[PDB]
């Protein structure tokens, strides 16, 4: 579904 | 079927650039044709993209999408069956540092100048009375390097503004102005403001109704260990999503 953000959390 | 056509691509100031291409030419091919027509160096092509936009009565542009690699721009626009849609050439990077590369070339510089001027004219860029005086002076004086150097310091230089829409943060059906740039979404509540850092978005999703209405929802880290979905309802939801992706991409290239 929702595409994960590779930069998330940093 | 492969056949040759004339394509109008608009620049930021509304000047029309006409190129000869094939119906079966893809986005990159058309882009290259435009760049060739303008005498833009090959080494700057990667700094610009073609966008599909809708032109409103007042001449302002609502950005619909960035044309992808596999697309056939003639088909893309004609198949929409509306003369309101136009192909636009515009810079496609986010960090204004790249302006340095573009400004080394006269044609590149002209393009950047044109779009900055239009950004100010349409009220995307926020300036003070004094800055407005100076800017208005360089415009007459056309130094442009100095004009751009000034523009780079202006609020929301390098941001994309979207048409007024609504979001469910902080309250349901709140009217908002969204702008994307500098690795964030700026939400102006038209006045209070919010800044949603891209690095704090776990993901995003573009959704559409059924029994039209398009939404972009991102799952935002509102504080430590607390995730909350934020939903913006906008016909430009896809363009916003493309921007989020684009900003992330630029960050990946930079990080590497």
């Amino acid at each position: 579904t929702c595409i994960y953000n590779p930069l998330f959390g940093s | 079927p492969t056949e040759e056509v004339s394509l109008e691509v608009l620049l930021s100031n509304g000047q029309k650039v006409l190129v000869n291409v094939l119906t079966s030419d893809q986005t990159e091919d058309v882009l290259e044709a435009v760049a060739a027509k303008l005498d833009l160096p090959d080494d700057l092509i990667g700094y610009f993209s073609l966008f599909l936009v809708r032109e409103k009565e007042d001449g302002a542009f609502s950005f619909v999408r960035k044309l992808q690699e596999f697309e056939l721009p003639y088909v893309s626009v004609t198949s929409l069956r509306s003369q309101e849609y136009k192909i636009v050439l515009r810079k496609s990077y986010w960090d204004s540092a790249y302006d340095d590369d573009v400004m080394e070339n006269r044609v590149g510089l002209n393009l950047l100048y044109a779009q900055t001027v239009s950004d100010i004219e349409r009220g995307w860029i926020l300036v003070t009375k004094e800055q407005h005086r100076q800017l208005k002076s360089l415009q007459e004086k056309v130094s442009k390097k100095e004009f751009l150097r000034l523009a780079q310091t202006l609020r929301h230089y390098g941001y994309l503004r979207f048409d007024a829409c609504v979001a469910d943060f902080p309250e349901k059906d709140c009217p908002v102005v969204v702008s994307a740039g500098n690795s964030e979404l700026s939400l102006q509540l038209r006045l209070r403001e919010g800044s949603f850092r891209v690095t704090r978005m776990r993901c995003w999703r573009v959704t559409s109704s059924v029994p039209v209405r398009l939404e972009l929802a991102f799952e935002y880290l509102m504080s430590k260990d607390r995730l909350q979905w934020v939903t913006i309802t906008s016909p430009q939801a896809i363009m916003m999503s493309i921007c989020l992706q684009s900003m992330v991409d630029e960050l990946m290239v930079k990080k590497s």
